[PDB]
């Protein structure tokens, strides 16, 4: 649950 | 449509009966949006961007209009500094990265 | 290439000789490498977006080879997680978004  | 990387891509969401912009993010997992009323139970969750990790209510089989693509699916609402499309919601509407 | 993002979009790149695997973000405005110990003159400076704010340092006509297609532009190294291709870049492979 990466947000970039 | 073909959307090139000169500017920040961009787009009108509808979401609840409101207009946003937010960004088509291909680096986020997830679709969070700045805080705004959403009807729906919500869970918290935690995710992480580039700063750390932060706290987003989780809403649910949520309708969401990308550029007239309907879309319905989960939308994590927190203290993002920019409304963000994320490859959950991307999917849905068939986009692709190519080059 | 076309690129699905059913999954986090992994790219293979080169910077200093180095073969590393990078996430081709819509999302971030420039290029942020994972820490590595470049030559050349550098700037400090702080990006920030979800989570808060960390510190790179800033190298400028740093060449990079995104899946064999020459680039070169600033690359900002840091403690992320993740190899972040950015726009700056991703505009001189001619990436674009299509749905």
């Amino acid at each position: 649950s990466l947000n970039f | 449509p073909q959307i090139t990387l000169w500017k920040r891509p961009l787009v009108t969401i509808r979401i609840g009966g409101q207009l946003k912009e937010a960004l088509l993010d291909t680096g986020a997992d997830d679709t969070v949006l700045e805080e705004m009323n959403l009807p729906g139970k919500w869970k918290p969750k935690m995710i992480g961007g580039i700063g750390g990790f932060i706290k987003v209510r989780q809403y649910d089989q949520i309708p969401v209009e990308i550029c007239g693509h309907k879309a319905i699916g989960t939308v994590l609402v927190g203290p993002t500094p920019v409304n963000i499309i994320g490859r959950n919601l991307l999917t849905q509407i068939g986009c692709t990265l190519n080059f």
